[PDB]
RNA sequence: UUGACCUCGGAUCAGGUAGGAGGACCCGCUGAACUUAAGCAUAUCAAUAAGCGGAGGAAAAGAAACCAACAGGGAUUGCC
RNA sequence: AAGCUCCUUCGACGAGUCGAGUAGUUUGGGAAUGCUGCUCAAAAUGGGAGGUAAAUUUCUUCUAAAGCUAAAUACCGGCCA
């Protein structure tokens, strides 16, 4: 149940213990590189909930991206930028999923969970050999992660008529003139 | 003193002008106009529809407000306007229709924000027992106490309530003084123009027994349901005609 | 129990100005001996010259 | 209504008979694979939603759990013997329950089962 | 409308999504104790001990954004104060 | 449902004294007309007549109010040197002025 | 372009008051400026817009102060005239 | 004196993997103007062209925090 | 190893995420149509979306912030016919 205790603790973010840990940890990340290998998940409950397993093949990389805006607003998220940069550095791995770990005033810190598609453990284990399949190359670059789905608007209902099933696809379908043989 | 009033006898009245969640931009503009005209009253943002309506009586106690003007929007189309006295007074629910706001450029009139208004009421407001309870609730809300420190000193506008249909028509005019020909008043409409159909008066702050119910109110949702039923009836009539014609053809 | 319609020491309108002048610029009254009017309709005279 | 570029977004259906032939060949591919079996699954009878169309019934997605139970067909066996299952639908009425259990009884009466291996 | 015989449906666990978990409530209480309070919660506690409960409600609304959230936060903090007084 | 006794009881519980023998018009500033706007509006769809009736009711109220307030000694006329915030902004008055200008210009231009 | 005086444009009430307007086509009562103080205040305003922009803050303040003093003396003299004609 | 753990490194260490091409169709980012109309301004062209990134034989979407208000329907996709 | 049945026993469901304010962009869609950036920052008979003048916010319908999945669909490119 320790993961449930950590879930409640992580929901209590501005509490004294979590605030102290986030401060001293933000200083560490600022002393380290902008993108670096994290030996272990800093938030194990979040990692395991997002799909991190303690196998050979699951890697965690931490990244800091500058926050703010370009008054122009970027349509994708800082999560998407961090995921794309981590994937480009680890071009041989598949980006499984990322999560916020620390904010700071000038940067923003995300840990990205990645899977090795070429490792034998990953290849033999189901539940991950789907990411071994070649249709999942650079999901972070194509918007196939959680932040990509959120930004593209993959929800069902009246509030997502234009954006579900692909915005450009829907626009093209609505703007095609269909002419049949017997008109 | 803590009243923000300087007068021999103090009419200590304060209003909480509050909006619901599904309120549209036109209703928000109306609320802004009324709040600007009310110096003893302060704004309040979207109110949860899942909350109980008497929770509005504990919001009033927080801001020390004895009167509440509640804008409840239904389907994002219809405004229902509530007037109450918290915590034990009468409450009135109205349906608000025909809204025009001060930003409409056909008005031509303007007035001092906070100036005390001359309140004009039609004669029916002293005849029908229900319209007399609405009157005291209007006087307490759109009254602007005598010595309130947030008021302006010179008075230049009249707020009129008239009973023309079974509805209350609210108008706002600037009193323009023009010299007589060898000073008299002209009126120029300045502000909000809305119509209120009374629905219920209930003895209580937002509950208790009902003292008045219209029995003649037609709902916009009733109109919409009638239109939908008419469309369905047309389709059903076409289907019935097809069936009867097929039977006759078989015969 | 009834409510006392009174302002507490936390309300934005506890301390109300005497000027009875709204959010308008003071570019007006630049050439006038007075600055605004009070509640009772009496104008507020400028204090002195520095 | 041609303010946009319909010329670069225009589509013609010159392959209507070609797609018809392709779909017919696909149905024969399914029946070559599932040769003694019907090329579809048994679908329930459902009343259309709105007041405009509530006088008629159509075919739904799948049969409900308790109407399968009343028909006597086990849950884990129905998709295997060729019955569509819909865990989202609720009967809410003895009329729909009875209509669908009668349909499943008719399927039972007209079905032939082969004994495993 | 039409006359159809109503059927009593079984309870839905998706409807039982409403949380009655005693163990989850235990975990929330223990984590509250261990982690402590946010600075705005400290402000609300300070106001509640000094009796400025109306001000506390106003500040909680300003920090959270909704009457209901402010009310629940103030109730939780008042429970913390009562339990602390009982424990001391 | 029209409970007149209950309506009057509730009215008594919230009624602030407005009797002119003891309460001044400067204190209450509410005028009740001596005639119905019903009797002056034959047809409710006639916008001109409806607005005229409303304006006349407000005008009678304003005249009586000015008389009573000048009797009681309350300032009424806004001084030329009193500049204060309005319920409608200078920008809004500028747009109203500009639309008036363009309407008059269009009419006189058609005449020319 | 046509003048707002030529066009029958109504006066609009803003932060600058319209005041008691005069009926159109009727006798606009002529108020006469023959007092030395009234000439002083009109002259002070005229010289203010003629001189215009001044770098020195104290100089701008003194210009505004002399206009204010002119208005004050005008008001005092007019009130004195009012008193004189009301009593004697 | 020695030995564990943590963290960080070296190696032409053992075994692997990415880059580029193609881009008709597909998923994202970025992003105009010519044109039309209107006192003026928004709007229109167009969420298009151009630019950048990423896959496949399809891609994408997808098994309701959906639609409804009915006697209800029941993941996604496409045609009328 | 598995399915079902019954029950004097249990039943854990995703947080800088919802939401509030605000700026830009976008949509037929200020109940903001969606998205992004900044500030604040949740809940547990909870949360989201609708219905409703019906007298109080009753009723209806679903569980978001983790993931996979063929077919019907597109195609000026690839191997051909």
């Amino acid at each position: 149940g320790a993961l449930k205790y950590l879930e409640e603790l992580s929901k209590k973010k501005q509490s004294d213990v979590v605030r102290f840990l986030l401060r001293v940890r933000c200083w560490e990340y600022r002393q380290l590189n902008v993108i670096h290998r994290a030996s272990r998940p800093s938030r194990p409950d979040k990692a395991r909930r997002l799909g991190y397993k303690a196998k050979q093949g699951y890697v965690i990389y931490r990244v800091r991206v500058r926050r703010g805006g370009r008054q122009l607003k970027y349509q994708r998220s800082l999560r998407a930028t961090a995921e794309e940069r981590v994937g480009r550095r680890c071009s041989n791995l598949r980006v499984l999923n990322s999560y916020w770990v620390n904010q700071d005033s000038t940067y923003k810190y995300y840990e990205v969970i990645l899977v090795d598609p070429n490792h034998k453990a990953i290849r033999r284990d189901p539940r991950i050999n789907w990411i071994c399949n070649p249709v999942h190359k650079h999901r972070e670059c194509r918007g196939l992660t959680s932040t990509g789905k959120k930004s593209r608007g993959l929800n069902k209902g009246h509030r997502f008529n234009k954006t579900r099933a692909g915005r450009r696809k829907t626009w093209k379908r609505h703007n095609t003139l269909s002419l049949w043989r017997y008109r | 003193d803590r009243s923000n009033i300087i007068a021999e006898r103090k009419n200590k009245q304060r209003v909480l002008v509050l909006s619901s969640r599904g309120v549209t931009y036109r209703h928000r503009h109306l609320l802004n106009d009324l709040a600007s005209m009310l110096p003893h009253g302060r704004k309040d943002a979207k109110f949860d529809t899942k909350s109980r309506l008497y929770e509005l009586c504990e919001l009033a106690e927080l801001y020390n407000c004895n009167n509440v003007l509640f804008f409840e929007a239904r389907k994002g189309k219809d405004l229902y306007m509530w007037f109450s006295k918290v915590p034990n007074g009468p409450t009135v629910k109205f349906y608000a229709q025909n809204l025009h706001t001060m930003e409409e450029l056909h008005f031509q009139g303007n007035c001092l924000k906070g100036s005390r208004p001359i309140l004009s009421f039609d004669a029916a407001f002293e005849q029908e027992p229900y319209l007399k309870v609405i009157k005291e609730l209007f006087l307490h809300t759109f009254g602007v106490p005598q010595g309130h420190k947030k008021s302006k000193p010179f008075i230049d506008h009249v707020l009129s309530f008239s009973v023309a249909d079974g509805k209350i028509w609210v108008r706002n005019y600037e009193i323009r003084e023009v010299e007589k020909v060898k000073t008299d008043i002209n009126l120029i409409e300045i502000g909000p123009r809305f119509v209120l159909t009374p629905i219920i008066i209930q003895e209580g702050s937002f509950g208790g027994p009902i003292l008045y119910e219209n029995k003649r109110f037609i709902s916009p949702n009733k109109i919409r349901a009638e239109l939908r039923k008419a469309k369905a009836a047309r389709h059903h009539a076409r289907m019935e005609q097809q069936r009867d014609l097929l039977a006759r053809k078989r015969q | 129990d009834e409510i006392d319609p009174v302002y507490d020491s936390d309300d934005t309108d506890y301390n109300v100005p005497v000027n009875t002048i709204g959010n308008i610029p003071l570019s007006f009254y630049d050439s006038y001996p007075h600055i605004g009017y009070d509640i009772n309709g009496k104008k507020i005279m400028r204090p002195a010259t520095g | 209504h041609f303010r946009k570029h319909w010329q670069r977004r225009v589509r013609c259906h010159f392959d209507q008979p070609g797609k018809k032939v392709t779909r017919r060949l696909a149905r024969r591919a399914k029946a070559a694979a599932l040769a003694p079996r019907p090329v579809d699954k048994l679908r329930p009878i459902v009343r259309c939603p709105t007041v405009k169309y509530n006088r008629r019934t159509r075919l739904g997605r799948g049969f409900t759990l308790e109407e399968l139970k009343a028909a006597g067909i086990p849950r884990l066996l129905a998709p295997t013997i060729g019955i569509a299952v819909d865990h989202r639908r609720k009967n809410l009425s003895e009329e729909s329950l009875a209509a669908n259990v009668q349909r499943l009884k008719d399927y039972k009466a007209r079905l032939i089962l082969f004994p495993r291996k | 409308g039409h006359k159809t015989t109503r059927r009593v449906l079984k309870e839905r666990p998706s409807r039982r999504k409403g949380a009655q978990s005693k163990r989850t409530q235990f975990v929330r209480s223990l984590i509250r104790e261990v982690a402590g309070l946010a600075p705005y919660e400290r402000r609300v506690i300070e106001l509640l001990r000094n009796g400025k409960d109306k001000r506390a409600r106003k500040f909680s609304k300003k920090k959270l954004g909704t009457f209901g959230r402010a009310k629940r936060k103030c109730e939780e903090l008042q429970r913390i104060i009562a339990e602390s007084r009982r424990a001391h | 449902i029209n409970n007149k006794e209950g309506l009057l009881t509730a009215l008594r519980r919230i009624q602030l004294d407005i009797n002119p023998k003891t309460t001044p018009f400067s204190f209450h500033q509410s005028v009740v007309a001596s005639k119905r706007t019903e009797d002056s509006i034959p047809q409710i769809e006639d916008d001109l007549q409806r607005e005229l009736a409303f304006m006349n009711q407000a005008l009678e109220a304003a005249r009586l109010g000015r008389s009573l307030l000048r009797k009681e000694g309350v300032p009424f006329t806004r001084p030329t040197d009193y500049f204060a915030e309005m319920v409608r902004t200078d920008a809004t008055m500028e747009k109203v002025k500009q639309k008036l200008i363009e309407e008059a210009t269009a009419k006189k231009a058609a005449a020319e | 372009v046509y003048s707002e005086k030529e066009l029958g444009i109504p006066q609009l009430n803003t932060v600058t008051p319209v005041g008691v307007t005069k009926p159109k086509g009727k006798k606009k009562g002529k108020v006469f400026v023959d007092d030395r103080e009234s000439m002083n205040t009109i002259l002070a305003m005229v010289e203010a817009e003629k001189q215009g922009q001044i770098e020195s803050k104290i100089m701008r303040a003194r210009q505004l102060e002399e206009i204010r003093e002119a208005r004050r003396i005008e008001a005092e003299k007019k009130e004195a005239e009012r008193k004189a004609l009301l009593e004697n």
